[PDB]
RNA sequence: AAUUAGCUCUUGUGUU
């Protein structure tokens, strides 16, 4: 899958601007860590953009 | 340690300015390991000659 | 106290009024060096204080003797705890 | 002179000069050394 | 030796046969929460969702198993394992094809774990019957075991860093068997001495003997607003 | 050669003897570390007494 | 293709190839320190 | 739940004050206390 | 390690006294006074410069890692 | 006199200790000399022409408060506190979080703690100007309320303030040092740190190695998490994968990565991996007077009571804690720590002093324009009405013990398996 | 069972902080206006942080938490902007962003200190409390040591982080003379005279009213620079009312379906 | 690890209620009202104006857990008078106080900085 | 899908 290790940025929602890194993801949402927590988050796809 | 004697593990009358008489392990080895005072010096030894 | 949640008269006569006499052993602190309990006492004291009483409440502070007597009478708290639970739990498995 | 009731400063400056002259860990570096 | 590998604690029989290591467990620290009741134990998010149960998949209940599998093991009311009858387990960890997240009458589901689960609760020095109580789950935010005041003294717990152990059973018969004999509220009078094991403790027994005092009073709103409190209130208010 | 002896540290064979803060500075080494502790295979050991 | 490390002692960052000693140019010093991540950095200011 | 919302109006503490007696409850336990002393003297004088 | 930008207890700006405060040390002023000059009331903001201590001035001291 | 005023200008001239030794002032008493002498606790007090008790003294103790050692010469009024209390706070002083040495960032120690904003204590012995505890602190001033608020703090438990939270409050830093070297495995073994590669590994998980660079190490500033790849490292029978990975929950920021060789001249890398700590619930917080405690809840400042002005405790703790455990102590402090904080300086808290008492620091602080007694009228946080019990408050020091609860939560279901005995795995 | 007529009094009014009276209203809604102080009025602070060179002796988590707890001079540009959550927008715009930018190098020996004046914003309107005693300081460098970032302020309220906290200190006060018993004092003899005390020197408590009630609550709002204090103090009200005539709505949607 | 997000404290989800009504059974002309991501804020305004009302008999509010953002409000009012007309109009009277109060403390701030 | 034995330290039970 393409979008699996890819540096991406949370478009929308609360969590908007927040940028991470894609673990697991699937044809309809992804897990993402995120750079700024200590935590790892489920979001869909159409909220995310891929940086770099 | 795990031994059944308990006058070693005391807080004998004679630590009095040479061991702390409040810092020790509260586990299995309470009272046999145990902290210099502040002002307690051990000597180093001299000849006797 | 009176609620019973915590406490007991006895921590409020020693918060209050007075600590009370310190014991090892279940007597009174022992001739540690030769006939005195501390170098501070002369030989062969008998007395309240020197023997391990302390007239002081912990509202007004403890002095140094009687701090470390109190320190002595705290340390066979600790010890018989340590002793105990491993002599009590042999039993009870023995009973089980 | 005597030092009658001024005597706290005094207890604690000999204190501070015991301290500055010898450390804490006195007793391991004096045996190694020896 | 061979003598040396039986003999005594760490040997087979009293180290690896009267007691083992088990799975389907959690430890944690213990926090306070009076707005639990009794029989009730706040696990966190996480431990819910490690640590699974397996569920029969029936007519009654093959929906809401469709849709936990559907899940997956990403958002947590979801599922991790699902066995066939005829003993093949399928990962829900590797995203599989859609035709394997089918399933029928006769298969099993691991859901994680949920509100209303019955689970066992220990305290190491177990050292009469109610230091391992039933409990019921419930979820809560952060990462500490919350229980009960009233159950903290057969537990002989202090929450200042105790931990503790959450074991789950998972089978329906351990279930039912924990459920009927080991819960809580069925276990407030010991045989041991005939009296409640169970009391009021803390700044509860104090407010409440402060509270029933000769001299307390109090005003309409606040009555209102303890009565919201009652459980088992009829909705009526008592004349003044 | 014989072999070799490890050193406690701040000791009178220890580089670091009567250095001033601003040597101890310059050198990583913090000028409060009372020393008193040896260094084996890079890991800080020291004796009870 | 080439590795850029830092001495601790002379701070000159020095270019090293795989497979080759570890050793800077000058000062002769074995300890190099790895230089920071060129992927973006984002903090909460929570 | 009741007595606990409750508590938030009544308000439980522990401080200073409540260690503190009236300054003649004092004198009495220092009395007391001076009278035991020496009690305990006459008994040691008479051992002696 | 560094003054705290905002007082723990009630929020109020700290961060930008600290400078002052050792002026008005340095300045023959009693600590309370230098604090009551600061404009702090509370004793909250007070123990916030009262009980602080600047690691900083000694972190830097050590050679930079990088240069 | 004479011997005091030359040691108060010493660092001036070259009068020190030894001098004072030399001149035959002090003397070494051992353990066994001590039994044939006779001490004065105090020379003003037990030397002076009262009822002939010995008159016949030969030594006078320096201090009284000398017989403590380290630990123990922390505590604030450890003669108004239970012996088992000092004990513990003995105890747990050796587990508070703080700055454990200045030049933290250069070594790679493993299992370093750190705070951000330790505290020089509001009141102090003087025994710990000795101890440097004024250079390297270990824990935060905090206005605690001894208080019942909601009940989430009943037994040995505590409320934190959120809001205080966060603003860095107990905010901490854990870091956490990985070493790995590679090695003459064998004639035909050998390890390497070199980046897997799916065409060239047979033995590999679905472990990601992109995090990490081209020379199989990971890089500075990197975010890494659990089951993450930091040095790779393969070793050959085409390859096995003997590569480190970070430990399970653990979620930190790669800190530093340093290279060298080792004494026998192989290639060997240390890794220092920083994690940010926030004072979550479930986390151990003690006084100086073994009142340890677990975080309860957070409530924000607005949930929290105060004062008529707009102080809210940072900490409430239950008054249960106090009536058993004989913490008077504790209480003296804090009566203290409101007279320290408005007169504006650091309060003494000697063990043996008599120049300190309740009575005196309970006038001082009526100078204030507060209750002698420390109490306060509080308002309900919720409601805004006030407490008809008056709550005692005032700044005391906590320290943070190192035991977090993350550190801690553990499940399982079904994981690794021993070899001899087919049973979970310990650990 | 209709609202009362609360009557307002400011006492005192300067660049920091409001003292006020309000007379003819619940404790209740008192308390509530407290809360909404604290907690819940909209400012501006800084929210995301991208550090590109960080060579100081503090960590880089360290630096975004000092930089998020400084205050942003933010008057008017509160109501304009949109939440961050509300803004249909890719990517921060200025509509509901405000960009800072920070670059210090230090060079000379002397140590450099980074302070809020070294923050850029490419906004006018929205610049730390700076704007006309030193600054809040953020790092201290030596030489060798940069510190290159740039941030992103968004809005925000204290419920969610306290750096989005604009008031300093609440100081809410009722009944100063103890005449409905709603506190008891031991000993009443031992007890300072409160501040807004109209009580002679005497006494010390009011005598007993058994019919009254909480009136003429005392505030001293005193902000931490963002917002002018009455500004804190007629956005809180306006927050409020907001909250209200939404949960209004709310409830008319719910029964017309009902 | 088991942190909740800060916005949880005040933002609503896809398929959430602000607010639900549910009529008790327990006594005639009483109603719950369920309250999502509010707490007391809300909740001891609301009580205390419906309290002011002379048709109310009941009226209280309760937070059910601290870590759950949700109160309940229950109303029983006296027959010809449903508690939902009860609860808007302490809204709406809730409305008029606080618009009102604002505007003066406007009058009175002019006032002040006008001497 | 990668081992073990030993040692040391530490956590909870120290209540009346
Ligand atoms: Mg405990
Ligand atoms: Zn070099
Ligand atoms: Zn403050
Ligand atoms: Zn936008």
């Amino acid at each position: 899958n393409e979008l699996i290790g890819q540096t991406v940025r949370i478009s929308q929602g609360p969590y908007k601007g927040y940028i991470g890194v894609v673990k697991d993801a699937t044809e309809s949402t992804a897990r993402v860590e995120l750079h700024s927590t200590c935590q790892t988050i489920s979001v869909d796809r159409q909220r995310l953009t891929t940086v770099g | 340690r795990d031994g059944k004697l308990a006058k070693p593990r005391q807080l004998h009358n004679t630590l009095w300015g040479m061991v702390c008489p409040a810092e020790t392990p509260e586990g299995h080895a309470v009272g046999l390991v145990k902290n210099l005072a502040l002002m307690a010096y051990i000597s180093v030894g001299s000849q006797p000659s | 106290v009176v609620s019973g949640a915590k406490g007991s008269k006895i921590n409020i006569s020693q918060v209050i009024a007075v600590v009370g006499q310190q014991n090892v052993e279940g007597k009174r602190i022992p001739f540690g060096f030769k006939h005195r309990t501390l170098p501070h006492f002369i030989k062969d004291d008998y007395g309240p204080e020197s023997r391990g009483f302390v007239e002081n409440s912990y509202l007004a502070g403890l002095t140094p003797t009687e701090f470390f007597f109190h320190a002595m009478g705290g340390r066979e708290g600790l010890i018989d705890t340590a002793v105990k639970t491993a002599e009590t739990g042999y039993i009870q498995r023995r009973l089980i | 002179e005597i030092t009658p009731d001024l005597w706290q400063e005094a207890c604690w400056i000999v204190i501070s000069s015991y301290f500055d002259e010898k450390g804490l860990v006195r007793q391991q570096l004096d045996s190694f050394d020896e | 030796s061979l003598k040396q590998r039986l003999k005594g604690k760490e040997g087979r029989v009293r180290g690896n046969l009267m007691g083992k290591r088990v799975d389907f467990s959690a430890r944690t620290v213990i926090t306070p929460d009076p707005n639990l009741s009794i029989d009730q134990v706040g696990v966190p998010r996480s431990i819910a969702a490690n640590m699974t149960f397996a569920e029969i998949v029936t007519p009654f209940n093959i929906d809401r198993l469709q849709e936990l599998v559907r899940r997956g093991n990403s958002q947590y009311p979801g599922a991790k394992y699902i066995i066939r009858d005829n003993g093949d387990r399928i990962d829900l960890r590797f995203h599989p094809k859609p035709s394997d997240l089918h399933l029928q009458t006769g298969y099993k589901v691991e859901r994680h774990m949920c509100d209303g689960d019955i689970v066992i609760f220990n305290r190491q020095p177990t050292l009469h019957k109610m230091s391992m109580m039933g409990h019921r789950v419930r979820i809560l935010p952060w990462s500490t075991f919350r229980l009960n005041l009233s159950v903290t003294t057969p537990y002989n717990a202090d929450f200042d860093g105790d931990e503790m152990n959450l074991h789950l059973p998972q089978s329906l018969e351990t279930r039912a068997e924990i459920q009927e004999l080991a819960m809580v509220p069925r276990m407030i009078v010991t045989p041991q001495s005939n009296r409640p094991v169970m009391g009021i403790v803390q700044d509860t027994l104090t407010a409440v003997r402060k509270f029933t005092k000769r001299d307390v009073f109090l005003e309409r709103g606040e009555v209102m607003n303890l009565l919201m409190f009652l459980s088992t209130w009829d909705g009526k208010v008592p004349q003044p | 050669f014989i072999g070799k002896i490890p050193i406690m540290l701040r000791s009178t064979y220890c580089l670091l003897n009567g250095l001033t803060d601003r040597d101890l500075c310059e050198l990583n080494e913090c000028p409060l570390d009372p020393g008193g502790y040896f260094i084996i295979n890079g890991s800080e050991k020291v004796l009870i007494a | 293709q080439p590795m850029i490390y830092i001495c601790g002692e002379c701070h000159t960052e020095n270019e090293i190839k795989s497979r080759d000693p570890i050793r800077c140019r000058e000062c002769g010093y074995r300890i190099m320190y790895k230089k920071r991540t060129k992927r973006l950095v984002v903090f909460d200011a929570r | 739940t009741v007595i606990n919302n409750w508590l938030l109006i009544e308000g439980h503490t522990i401080g200073i004050g409540d260690s503190i007696a009236d300054s003649k409850t004092y004198q009495d336990i220092q009395n007391t206390i001076k009278k035991a002393k020496q009690d305990v003297i006459e008994v040691i004088e008479k051992a002696h | 390690m560094i003054i705290p930008v905002r007082c723990f207890t009630c929020g109020k700006i700290v961060g930008n006294k600290w400078e002052a405060y050792l002026g008005l040390l340095q300045a023959e002023y009693t600590e309370g006074d230098a604090l009551d000059a600061l404009g702090l009331k509370r004793y909250c903001c007070r123990r916030m410069l009262l009980a602080h201590v600047d690691l900083i001035e000694k972190l830097l001291n050590y050679a930079p890692l990088e240069k | 006199k004479r011997h005091i005023d030359q040691l108060k200008e010493r660092e001036y001239n070259n009068y020190s200790w030894q001098d004072l030794v030399a001149s035959g002032v002090v003397e070494y008493i051992d353990t066994l000399e001590e039994e044939t002498v006779m001490l004065a606790m105090t020379p003003d007090d037990l030397q002076e022409k009262e009822v002939a008790y010995c008159s016949t003294y030969t030594h006078c103790e320096i201090h009284p408060s000398m017989i403590l050692g380290v630990c123990a010469s922390i505590i604030p009024f450890p003669d108004h506190n239970q012996s088992p209390r000092n004990t513990y706070q003995s105890a747990m002083g050796k587990q508070a979080m703080g700055v454990y040495i200045t030049n933290f960032h250069v070594r790679m120690d493993t299992l370093a703690h750190v705070l951000y904003y330790p505290q020089k204590p509001l009141v102090t012995t003087r025994s710990m100007e000795y101890l440097r505890f004024r250079e390297l602190p270990a824990g935060i001033n905090s206005i605690v309320a001894i208080a019942s608020y909601t009940g989430y703090n009943q037994e040995d438990s505590v409320i934190m303030n959120r809001s205080a939270v966060d603003r860095g409050f107990f905010r901490s830093v854990f870091y956490r040092s990985y070493k790995e070297q590679e090695s003459k495995k064998g004639f035909d073994q050998e390890e390497v740190f070199e980046k897997p590669t799916r065409e060239t590994c047979q033995g590999m998980r679905h472990a990601i190695y992109d995090k990490l660079d081209d020379d199989g190490l990971i890089a500075p500033g990197v975010r890494v998490s659990g089951d993450d790849v930091i040095i790779g490292k393969t070793v050959t029978l085409t390859k096995r994968d003997c590569s480190t990975f970070l430990r399970t929950s653990e979620t930190g920021i790669v800190d530093q990565v340093m290279v060298t060789l080792n004494q026998e001249g192989y290639k060997f890398c240390k890794i220092r991996v920083r994690s940010v700590r926030i004072p979550q619930i479930g986390d151990k917080f003690a006084s100086r007077h073994g009142q340890k405690g677990t975080c309860g809840i957070q409530y924000r400042q607005e949930d929290m009571p105060f004062t008529c002005e707009g102080i809210t405790p940072d900490i409430i703790i239950n008054p249960h804690a106090i009536p058993s455990r004989m913490t008077i102590g504790h209480l003296i402090e804090c009566l203290q720590g409101k007279v320290s904080a408005n007169k504006g300086e650091i309060g003494d808290a000697t063990p043996f002093n008599d120049a300190v008492n309740v009575q005196k620091i309970s006038n001082l602080l009526s100078d204030y324009g507060y209750h002698l007694r420390g109490n306060e009228v509080l308002y309900n946080g919720f409601t805004g009405r006030k407490i008809t019990s008056q709550i005692f408050i005032g700044p005391t020091y906590y320290q943070r013990l190192k035991h977090m609860v993350d550190d801690k939560i553990h499940s399982r279901a079904r994981g690794p398996i021993q070899i001899l005995n087919r049973q979970p795995m310990e650990g | 069972p209709y609202a009362n007529q609360p009557t307002v009094r400011i006492t005192e009014l300067t660049d920091e902080n409001v003292k006020f009276i309000i007379e003819n209203t619940d404790l209740a809604v008192a308390n509530s206006i407290r809360r909404v102080f604290i907690a819940e009025v909209p400012i501006i602070a800084i929210d995301w942080v991208q550090i590109d060179a960080n060579s100081s002796v503090l960590h880089d988590e360290f630096i975004a938490h000092r930089l998020g707890l400084i205050p942003l001079t933010s008057d008017d540009i509160v109501d304009k902007l949109q939440y961050s959550r509300d803004c249909t927008c890719e990517e921060f715009c200025p509509e509901c962003s405000v960009e800072f930018t920070l670059d210090v190098r230090c060079n000379e020996d002397q140590t450099r200190h980074v302070t809020s004046r070294d923050l850029i914003s490419n906004s006018p309107r929205v610049i730390p409390v700076t704007s006309r005693q030193d600054d809040i300081l953020i790092v201290k460098l030596r030489k060798g040591q940069e510190l290159r970032l740039r941030a992103y302020a968004k809005k925000g309220f204290g419920k969610e982080h306290a750096k989005w906290n604009p008031t300093a200190g609440v100081a809410f006060e009722y009944d100063p003379d103890n005449a409905l018993r709603h506190t008891v004092y031991p000993k009443p003899e031992e007890w300072p005279k409160s501040e807004y005390s109209e009580l002679d020197e005497d006494e010390s408590q009011a005598p007993y009213d058994p019919n009254g009630k909480p009136e003429r609550f005392y505030y001293n709002v005193e902000s931490c620079g963002s917002l002018r204090p009455e500004t804190i103090v007629l956005s809180a009200l306006s927050g409020l009312k907001k909250k209200l005539s939404d949960l209004q709505t709310q409830l008319s949607h719910e029964i017309q379906s009902d | 690890m088991n942190a909740p997000p800060a916005f949880e404290s005040f933002l609503l989800f896809e398929g959430e209620k602000k607010i639900t009504i549910n009529k008790d059974t327990k006594v005639p002309n009483a109603c719950l009202f369920t309250i999502n991501k509010e707490d007391h804020t809300l909740g001891n305004i609301i009580k205390s104006q419906l309290l002011k009302d002379p048709q109310v008999l009941f009226a209280g509010y309760k937070v059910p857990h601290p870590l759950e953002h949700k109160i309940i409000i229950r109303v029983q009012t006296t027959p010809d008078y449903s508690p939902q007309e009860a609860f808007t109009n302490a809204i709406t009277d809730l409305i008029s106080e606080l618009s009102l109060l604002e505007e003066r403390f406007r009058v009175a701030i002019k006032d002040k900085q006008e001497g």
